[PDB]
């Protein structure tokens, strides 16, 4: 607690900064106040990083190929430009899907034009030409290509437009070109809406003409659900048991035969909204398509998700909705009685991207956890606007967050856990604090659904109690 | 569903036949997946001589390739400096996936800064961009250097590094005495590898172009030693500790091994170790200076040989046998220190177990993959074990470098079925494994998939990874490891002889079928 | 046939049509061979619990045994002296045997020597054989000093080796000044490990006995140190280079790491390296003595303490974080000096390598065997890891040494599901990882065969072998390991954390099956 | 090479000894002389070991229980007394075989007694009877058992011949007690008479009244091949391709089965001389079954065998012999091609046990290759009577030599290669020459027959060629 105390740190933090960067940070540093529900009169967001600050934020690339584009699983995604963007990023993110790798699904391998020096001077345009080729001959039972365009294709005046759409007539393949070069934007915020925006231009709409497939009034998809660990899969069975019909998946194990089929489905069920509302309102307004968020963190959420996505639909489902509850009640208890006892009371601090440091809250108040700290990289200030109500008062509100702040932040308020990505988990190591990898589930889950929570709840135990964190201080010192 | 004593994760979790049907139903009705016969025949295609052939006419496209882009290596080499903080003049997104990548690697914190240029930038440069940074980092960090790389939208658009870096210090950004060495280290030539060497020579310049007047050739009595881009904390330690035992003073320009090691006792040290800017600034003075991995390191040799002076020995890689018997020679007769019965010993020790393996060792067929250097040592070490290297590749070769393996391959009779592969992908290696079957593969994480698919042909057809090289991702704390000199040659012997071992108890453990060798002794 | 392109060796040769229908061919006309159905029904009744409860009211029978007999323990201690030839007074084929296991184990030469004692012998004793043994042996190889030890032929005849020892000085069959040290070493008492507490007492007893009046404790500033029956040559290394970090002088008593380690350079050393004569004449002036395994150095306690009278402190093997910390900490105590900055770095490190793993290492289930300190060391090295051991197994355990165990487990939340068993072999144990199925087994190469057993029942049901310990037959230059100190640490949580990551890797490698669980980082 | 020469080495080396080991270890070297045919004139052997000199040799335990029991592989094999003997030699050989382990096959397995020292001072006998109680219990499909006698057996006055006879009688099963006590004889070849004399009393007549076993005319039994890796499977091939049917091979792949059936065959075939020469004559008194010697190592000698075998069989085996040979002669011939010259004139010295340091010199020279000098462990007079007219002139013989005389030995005649078992391996490699296995071949082979020749021709190109051997010497030294 003590506002008063939270603020005092973020001021003598912020002292370090030359004048220009404290002032900047100060409008991205805020105490917490659930009564206020308009975050820009608290906190400031989605703006450019100071420079040499050490920024978490990755790029416009990273929106798209690394989080939208690259899970569909039987396209090609091609990454155009030099080879660095692609091999970081290659089969870095666990978005989980069913395939035969290299012959039906490509998710974890890495196409790319592999950029040459004359291939700068002279442009890639013809480059991209022979590669579409090359591509068609080798892999025949690809279902379509994207090309994610690194920093020099934007530099370089290369027009891909015009070539995805001279070789999509030429093959009848589906192409499509996505400007997603890093130094566009901000973050990897405005990759997702350049990515969502390629969606809507060239794969949407393929069968707008097209009737023959068979609806029913509980088709749904799920938009923004990128299977990481397996996710989607533990929401799917959980809609399913609903008695709801899932037609697509958006974009984990996403097949762009599902994005094509989600213009025909009832309901839109948005798991990210940051990175897919810009294609759930496009498809409101084109379709008349409702869509509405929903949170399968933890049982109570969960639980409310489902009776509200049921009260949308007729009274079987709601009937349905209520056995599903009722079937799943004693595996969620059972997690509950056996890990509450061993983290009730400790205290955790986020930071990720642009959804989980609110939505996963609630699982962590299921097992009596406090979070007393989040923030994120690149959400904005509706994202905010969403997670003021959900934190409690005089908590620790951070927008893009600098290496050193977190660090500072941390030392003073000693979370009993930190939840955050790759480039902190080993910082907060060697600080003796315990980590969870917030992104990739540090190579566990799946965390959503009621199969997800005791995993989580497993993982949140097995690491808080660890007993190496009771070692970093040898006996003689 | 979930059994509260035994959780499952997604494997084997997503087995359960609610999943599976589940996602029967997913496919069967919304993929539109082609049937598995056509599946099965496409990628029985795909191992084919047909296929392969296809696969080698490639021009355009790149598939799974085996380097990175050189501003990783510009920050692994500013790493290697006392109190150092890499600075990347571009893109934001550049250095959040070198540090990743690095932190994957090495499973510690990688500190690396950006200037965050946006689309701003690409109109009117990123002259502001780097003066705020440079302000920024040196008030936050509190680094004694910045070492300034860049990314390729930087090099694209043409930004001055000199001009900038002046500039700021000019207009009271950061003071006129802090060191601030710069290096173009543009994505779209070279490799990781070229990124170091240009990052290196920009430090080396920046300390000694233009106080060369009072340098003395061999003064300070030390050979300076430039390790390259190096991913085995054990190869520093090695070099290190066999300079010691010959009691030869040296000086290592860019140790990270520090930094990369850091203890686990309650503080982050987000600096340690490291090459001091005392040491750069005295090079010069050095008796000579080695270059561990040569075949990376040519603009620094230029830089050496042209203004030191120094006359940088033609050595290999100091790894295997002979290679490290050079190298030990000729720092001998560089410094005038006998070879001490310490290191012989070692020696010995190396041939022992050389001749304890070489049964199990001989006619073994491998194929490798990674940079360079490391190839051509780890080629030299295999002809030295009598093993037979097939399929070798690398990436970022040229054709000078594979002109020099080709002629290390022709010395041995072991050499006589291998073909070296330069600007060769991992799609192009899978097709070789499969046309060409060794027996296993040495190269980094990214060799798994191809085991996945040799496997799935069947388990005849399977060729085993063995991780040597960068990145590993998917096994823990072997970047401790160690390749060169006869304690890395050990390591490597080991590694080898038990992956043999290993497969052969797995090929016959099936009791009254093969289990006839399955013998206690090996 | 044979392939001169591609020839086969007995696998995969003898799976040739030709020799499958030959082999079956026998099988059916000559071998009575039960039924198949009645095999795969008696295998599946042997992976029972009912089978399990037959198995263990065993009483007179033993099956696969998890330790030798003492006088290979006596022949490895007397390798640990300079110039020293193992001298086993008794049958020559107890000495073939040795040799032969040593030789496998260390792939290194083993030198010893039997007085072939025979029938007439048995009637007669072995004086004769005593006294041409001692003289042939001096005679033919030069030994400084000869240390005999006994099989069990000598002990069941009761045949005196001080009166035959002596009487051999005094008729000039040997000088009477020349040292022959002599322990009893009967092979139906105890173990191995037994037969070097045995052999060390009795060489000590040699040294010091009768010249205890000038000596005074701590007159040489040396801690003695007595590692017991070690096969890791990294243990003996890295207890050396950790006392001499520290600056404590030091006195290794025992020390065959040398011997056991010579180099290939075209001779043939018999002897190395090794304790000397004037360290075990000057031993009981030491501050201390620190016994390394104390659960088999007994005898040698009661020695030190009643006759150097040195305060010999409690302390357990230096195996894992806690018990290496009490090591250093008791040494600083006992010599005065600090423990360095480079011991609490490496520490740190082995905590980082910790805190990376945890989350692979956590609540996996082992079993494990061995001998009692090193069993009981990488019993609380795992529940430091926050590993569950659940089958505890030591052949040649005692009641006092499970009871210590058990309030090792008591003391942890991981070791609720732990059971220790003593005076059990691997035939208990194959059943117990059947009915109670661990994750992994840490043990000597003998346990292959139950990894093969768990997977003819299915590999659902494999549990694959971690080769930890002594004899490691199947796999080559493992003795060079360190188990011992931060190092040993980190090489076995290396070990543990890439076999869970190989496993996991392997079971999900299959494509479209389990293969999205594949990850490229773990 | 040069008589004189390698009789002054022989003085040279024995200068060292004492009178009485000079005087004794001076009629066990000789120099070769093919004329001479009485090999006691020459060289003496089959005596005591010399105390304190580091023989070779094992114990009659190792020669009964390691040797001719132990590979019957549907019969467990107790190992009575201590631990030691047992571990020590469990698995140590590798006597191959076709089976379940642990279920109906027990080759690799350790059963013992485990003696403590109460079971020394009141006796084993009780507890020998509750052994073979549990035994039938854990191991019900086991077809018999056999009690291997270690030195406290002898020693103390345990009778295990009646505690055998009883439980036989009583669980209706043979149990055959074997007196192989280490310290009898003076190697392992007493082990061997002792085993052959258990067979013959316990095993071999137990169908002397049985008459329903079908015979045929070109019944055979392969008697003293161990089927080290494979041999004795690889010498089987062959025979059946020649039109005969082998009834039984003893011991390796061994059966008990095979054993009874034995005395129904018509011919014998004895490849270790050495160590069923014993049973091989006893079959031929008591049942009229002829007995020959054979050696399938290497191209002439298995072509001579085979021609000699078909011979004693009717046209149509001979006939079928021709086609045999016909068949193999390109494998071997391209074998020869191809490694002959890779070790044509090489030298070679051997040291093993009682008859491979004879059987393989035909292999060697096949190759082009000299054997220089041979030795045994535990042969007789008559095995070296064998010997020498199969070695050449002056070359030098050691009967039970001593690891300083074969280390002298070899330090003067410098060969190229040295064959010998594992305690002699490191020694030479240390020494800087090749080195090959010649008990267990490297854990490698097998090495009869045609099949067997390709990798015996391998196997010594890829150690003697090898290219460590040129490392030995640093270049700075
Ligand atoms: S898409 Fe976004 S950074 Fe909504 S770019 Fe990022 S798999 Fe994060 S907080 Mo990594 S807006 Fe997904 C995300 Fe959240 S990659 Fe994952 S964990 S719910
Ligand atoms: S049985 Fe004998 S020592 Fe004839 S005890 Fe020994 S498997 Fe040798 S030379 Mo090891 S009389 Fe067999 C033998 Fe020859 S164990 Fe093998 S190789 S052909
Ligand atoms: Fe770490
Ligand atoms: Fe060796």
């Amino acid at each position: 607690m003590s506002r008063e105390e939270v603020e005092s740190l973020i001021q003598e933090v912020l002292e370090v900064y030359p004048e220009k960067a404290r002032k900047d940070r100060n409008k991205h540093l805020a105490v917490n106040d659930p009564a206020v529900t308009q975050s820009k009169k608290c906190i400031i967001s989605n703006k450019k990083s100071q420079p040499g600050l050490m920024t978490i934020r990755g790029c416009a690339y990273a929106g798209s190929k690394g989080v939208v584009w690259g899970p569909i699983k039987d396209m090609i995604h091609i990454s155009h430009g030099p080879v660095g963007c692609g091999q970081y990023s290659r089969a870095g993110r666990r978005n989980y899907y069913i395939g035969t790798t290299g012959v039906n699904a490509f998710v974890t391998m890495n196409f790319t034009s592999d950029f040459q020096e004359k291939d700068i001077v002279f442009g890639g345009d013809k480059k991209l030409a022979k590669l579409i080729d090359e591509v068609e001959t080798l892999f025949p039972l690809n279902k379509g290509i994207s090309v994610q365009s690194e920093c020099p294709i934007g530099l370089i005046g290369d027009d891909i437009e015009s070539v995805s759409k001279v070789k999509g007539a030429e093959l009848s393949k589906t192409i499509v070109p996505v400007r997603c070069e890093g130094f566009r934007g901000v973050s990897q915020s405005l990759g997702h809406h350049i990515a969502n925006d390629a969606v809507r231009d060239w794969v949407l709409g393929k069968r707008d003409e097209d009737t023959t497939f068979a609806s029913t009034p509980y088709d749904v998809a799920i938009i923004g659900d990128y299977n990481i660990g397996g996710d989607a899969w533990s929401s799917r069975i959980l809609l399913e048991e609903m008695g709801l019909r899932c037609v697509a998946q958006w974009s984990g194990d996403g097949s762009i035969s599902e994005i094509e089929l989600t213009p025909k489905v009832k309901l839109n069920l948005v798991h990210c909204y940051r990175s897919m509302n810009y294609i759930s309102r496009h498809m409101e307004e084109k379709y008349g398509i409702p869509w509405m968020e929903y949170n399968f963190f933890g049982p109570t959420k969960t639980i409310e998700s489902l009776r509200a996505i049921a009260a949308k639909f007729d009274e079987s489902i709601q009937k349905k909705c209520e056995e599903v509850i009722a079937k799943y009640k004693p595996e969620w208890e059972a997690v509950v009685a056996k890990y509450r006892p061993r983290l009730e009371g400790k205290r955790v601090m986020l930071y990720i991207g642009g959804l989980r440091p609110r939505h996963v809250i609630g699982a962590y108040e299921d097992l009596g956890m406090e979070v007393v700290g989040t923030g994120y990289e690149f959400a904005h200030n509706d994202d905010y606007d969403r997670t003021m109500k959900e934190m409690g008062d005089s908590t620790l509100l951070y927008d893009d967050v600098t290496g050193y702040e977190f660090e500072e932040f941390v030392k003073r308020i000693k979370p009993d856990l930190i939840g955050s990505g790759i480039k902190e988990k080993f910082i907060f190591q060697k600080m003796g604090i315990p980590f969870r990898e917030m992104h990739s589930w540090d190579y566990s889950g799946p965390y959503h659904g009621f199969d997800g929570f005791a995993i989580f709840a497993r993982d949140m135990d097995m690491t808080l109690n660890n007993p190496c964190w009771k070692k970093l201080q040898a006996p003689w010192e | 569903s979930q059994q509260v004593d035994k959780i499952k994760a997604s494997y084997p979790l997503f087995l359960d036949q609610d999943y599976k049907d589940m996602l029967a139903k997913k496919r069967d009705g919304f993929e539109e997946k082609y049937p598995q016969d056509k599946i099965d025949e496409v990628f029985q295609w795909t191992t084919t001589k047909e296929y392969q052939e296809l696969n080698f006419q490639r021009e355009a496209l790149t598939v799974n390739p085996a380097k990175a882009c050189q501003p990783l290596g510009a920050v692994l080499c500013a790493l290697g400096f006392e109190k150092t903080m890499p600075y990347v003049h571009g893109s934001q997104g550049c250095v959040a996936y070198f540090r990743s990548y690095f932190n994957r690697h090495f499973r510690e914190p990688v500190s690396c800064v950006s200037d965050s240029m946006t689309e701003d930038a690409a109109v009117f440069g990123g002259q502001q961009n780097m003066k705020d940074g440079l302000q920024n980092c040196k008030a936050t960090y509190k680094p004694d250097m910045i070492a300034v790389s860049t990314t390729c939208m930087a090099e694209v658009i043409g930004d001055d590094l000199n001009a900038f870096i002046n500039n700021s210090k000019k207009e009271g950004f950061i003071p006129d005495e802090f060191p601030v060495p710069f290096a173009h280290t543009p994505s779209f030539v070279g490799s990781h590898v070229t990124g170091w060497d240009n990052m290196f020579e920009g430090i080396a310049r920046y300390f000694t172009l233009k106080s060369m007047d009072d340098k003395v050739v061999g003064s300070n009595k030390k050979i300076n030693i430039v390790p390259g881009f190096e991913t085995y904390l054990g190869n520093f330690r090695v070099i290190k500790r066999m300079l010691s035992e010959m009691g030869v003073g040296y000086s290592l320009l860019s140790d990270p091994e520090e930094v990369l090691d850091t203890p686990a006792d309650g503080q982050f040290r987000m600096y340690a170790g490291g090459t001091t800017q005392e040491e750069m600034k005295d090079a010069p003075n050095a008796l000579n200076t080695v270059l561990l991995q040569p075949w990376h390191l040519e603009k620094t040799k230029k830089f050496v040989e042209g203004t030191w002076k120094h006359e940088v020995p033609k050595l290999n890689i100091p790894m295997g046998l002979d290679w490290t018997d050079e190298f030990l020679m000729k720092v001998s007769e560089i410094s005038g220190q006998p070879i001490p019965a310490s290191l012989t010993k070692e020696r010995g020790r190396l041939v022992d177990m050389m001749t304890d393996s070489h049964t199990w060792l001989h006619g073994k067929r491998f194929a490798l993959w990674g940079d360079p250097d490391f190839v051509m040592g780890l080629v030299k070490f295999l002809l030295e074990l009598g093993c037979e290297p097939v399929h070798i590749l690398c990436h970022n070769g040229n054709k000078r470098w594979k002109k020099a393996v080709d002629a290390i391959l022709a010395a041995s009779p072991y050499g006589k079925n291998a073909t070296v592969y330069i600007g060769k992908d991992l799609w192009h290696l899978r097709s070789l494994v499969f046309t060409d079957k060794p027996d296993f593969m040495i190269g980094n994480s990214y060799g798994k998939f191809i085991q996945r698919d040799t496997l799935h042909k069947g388990k005849e057809f399977e060729v085993p990874l063995i991780r040597i090289g960068f990145p590993i991702f998917d096994r823990h704390h072997l970047h401790r490891s160690t390749t060169l000199g006869y304690e890395g040659a050990m390591q490597i012997l080991t590694t080898l002889v038990n992956s043999i071992l290993e497969r052969l108890d797995e090929e016959t453990r099936g009791m009254q079928a093969t289990d006839y060798n399955h013998d206690l002794v090996r």
